[PDB]
RNA sequence: GGAUAGUGGCCUACCAUGGUUUCAACGGGUAACGGGGAAUAAGGGUUCGAUUCCGGAGAGGGAGCCUGAGAAACGGCUACCACAUCCAAGGAAGGCAGCAGGCGCGCAAAUUACCCAAUCCUAAUUCAGGGAGGUAGUGACAAUAAAUAACGAUACAGGGCCCAUUCGGGUCUUGUAAUUGGAAUGAGUACAAUGUAAAUACCUUAACGAGGAACAAUUGGAGGGCAAGUCUGGUGCCAGCAGCCGCGGUAAUUCCAGCUCCAAUAGCGUAUAUUAAAGUUGUUGCAGUUAAAAAGCUCGUAGUUGAACUUUGGGCCCGGUUGGCCG
């Protein structure tokens, strides 16, 4: 078998030059726990419906929730 | 003339027969390798025309 | 001689012969004229799907005697009434009326076949299932 | 968006369908060379069809053409070192008119089939099916295979093959216990 | 002169009547986006090219426009025209010819999967974003290699050559005639090792998988072209076959059932279009007396074509080229 074996010159210099999808296969690192990319983009997609913060309109849904 | 009918007639009345049993033969390289065998090598049937699937008499 | 004219500047003749005497071949001429596309109860296609109507008893044209057993489809694209073989036994039995069947040319680019006539098309299905699987019993009619 | 994948085909089919002569010729080819299908004979006739037609376009020209002596030098080379010429005729006039025969004659299969470690064509071309051929350092699945003449020197049990040694076989200790079994 | 970033009937005013055309203008059709290309394999050619690349164009139909360097932009607006949820009968918001998916058309095709890992682009610029892209499922439009297994024993009928005491034997398996056992293998077991994002896809495994009513191969046909049945039973102008000729008025080598087979053979049959066949489009290269075709005859313009003749041939000098004063 032959394959692409390299080697760097410290860990700290590999921890920098390699990404976290290598350093996760070499436990370099934690596997960190990311959405599923459909509800990342909703997401990403309500918080542009909504302007701002949000705590006004949170305010104006409590004066609605209260009639 | 008006004899929009007995369609299928033989294939209603001829009995219907199933294959005697036998062993399934070989196929493919043996199928040819029995083909070759029985065409070239063999002497059997070369009388007028050599033929090839001879009907009983 | 030789009729056809040989100069050096005879190009724009011969070529303008070339399309005038063209035009008397009969495939190119419907290949241009697209009568396959105007007049073409199948409009140029491949197959056509039909619901039948009714059977024909047409008879077998001489030296014969038998009936071939058509069946008249309404096309759904084009709206046209066609008399179609049903090739197998028992296939008009099959196809009796309001079924849905799947139809091709005949073998002929547009001819009678053999002894059978005003016939072009032929089925290949019948609402999904092949002709011939039906004749050999591999598969059955569906009535829903 | 990519790049297409260029794809070609390997075997022309010959233009008349059924004629005895070329059908018998194909047929006790295959047959006396141990193959299972027509398709190894078109295919080499159509790469010989393609060969035969470069050597064509090629002595269609005067000796001396720059072109000519590039292309017929690889094609001979070429030729001599998948060994359908034999070493000491080199006149491209056989290349030319070469032979299927001559190609199909050093086929891998017939070469195991004269070495006779099967003993029979058909059992050689089932080894080579099954893998208990080690062509160089790696084992290769394939009759028709062209080979560089090292790997006929080079044949042997490959050391992850049976008939060698070094492993007693899960069928021969099954067979080893169901003896015992019999026995008792 | 205006307008444009610019020239210009691009648009306005004035002036003259010009511009194209039988060398096909103008018009109609285009089941017409163009090219690089694909299919033929004598040459010449014929047909298509929506579509992996380039140049256009459009975002439902035209029209208008802001912003922006760059849009007449549509996952930006402004209206009209047909599509298009609710009403709390005030009114609001749009164009999937981007990706999956639905309905119609259907002859014409893919599951409402996953991620920036491998290619680029965007930014205030390493990091952030991308149904652009890449990775799976379905899928026989397509192309490679190549599974559906093969062994070895006479269960006697002379090939290299013999014993030379007429099949008495042949040491080999052929020159099979219905008894046939392994040392071994593949798809899949992927607990694991290669491998990406956590699983699958090539290579291995301590362990399973063949002794074949298991893991069992289809398609067209046996009249011809185009080899493959006077082999059986059934029907007997009737069911059919039959791409074309043809088969059957109780005996069908063609119809239905089987066996043998012949061809391709995980391939094959069928329908339409197209290429060669087609020297049945003929430039190469066809035919016109009788097979289709020489206009009834002549004139004649465009077109095509059109006699011969104008420096010919003798001299000298060399770089260098192919058996060739020479091995």
């Amino acid at each position: 078998s032959v394959g692409f074996g390299l080697v760097y010159n410290s860990v700290a210099e590999a921890k920098k030059f390699e990404p976290t999808y290598r350093l996760v296969r070499y436990g370099l690192a934690e596997k960190v726990e990311k959405a599923s990319r459909q509800q990342r983009k909703q997401k990403k997609n309500r918080d542009k419906k909504i302007f701002g913060t949000g705590k006004r309109l949170a305010k104006k849904v409590a004066r609605r929730n209260a009639d | 003339h008006g004899s929009l009918a007995r369609a299928g007639k033989v294939k209603s009345q001829t009995p219907k027969v199933e294959k005697t049993e036998k062993p399934k033969k070989p196929k493919g390289r043996a199928y040819k390798r029995l083909l070759y065998t029985r065409r070239f090598v063999n002497v059997t049937l070369v009388n007028g025309k050599r033929r090839m699937n001879p009907g009983p008499s | 001689g030789k009729g056809k004219p040989r100069g050096l500047n005879s190009a724009r003749k011969l070529r303008v012969h070339r399309r005038n005497n063209r035009w008397a071949e009969n495939n190119y001429k419907k290949r241009l004229l697209g009568t396959a596309f105007k007049s073409s109860p199948f409009g140029g296609s491949s197959h056509a799907k039909g619901i039948v109507l009714e059977k024909l008893g047409i008879e077998s044209k001489q030296p014969n005697s038998a009936i071939r057993k058509c069946v008249r489809v309404q096309l759904i694209k084009n709206g046209k009434k066609v008399t179609a073989f049903v090739p197998n036994d028992g296939c008009l039995n099959f196809v009796d009326e309001n079924d849905e069947v799947l139809l091709a040319g005949f073998g002929r680019k547009g001819k009678a076949k053999g002894d059978i006539p005003g016939v072009r098309f032929k089925v290949v299905k019948v609402s999904g299932v092949s002709l011939l699987a039906l004749w050999k019993e591999k598969k059955e009619k569906p009535r829903s | 968006p990519r790049a297409p994948r260029t794809y070609s085909k390997t075997y022309s089919t010959p233009k008349r369908p059924y004629e005895s002569s070329r059908l018998d010729a194909e047929l006790k080819l295959a047959g006396e060379f141990g193959l299972k299908n027509k398709k190894e004979i078109y295919r080499i006739s159509f790469q010989l069809s393609k060969i035969r037609r470069a050597a064509r376009d090629l002595l269609t020209r005067d000796e001396k053409d720059p072109k000519r002596l590039f292309e017929g030098n690889a094609l001979i080379r070429r030729l001599v070192r998948v060994g359908v010429l034999s070493e000491d005729k080199k006149k491209l006039d056989y290349v030319l008119a070469l032979k299927v025969e001559d190609f199909l004659e050093r086929r891998l299969q017939t070469q195991v089939y004269k070495l006779g470690l099967a003993k029979s064509v058909h059992h050689a071309r089932v080894l080579i099916t099954q893998r208990h051929i080690a062509v160089g350092k790696q084992i290769v699945n394939i009759p028709s295979f062209m080979v560089r003449l090292d790997s006929e020197k080079h044949i042997d049990f490959a050391p992850t093959s049976p008939f060698g040694g070094a492993r007693p076989g899960r069928v021969a200790r099954r067979n080893a216990a169901r003896k015992a079994e019999a026995s008792g």
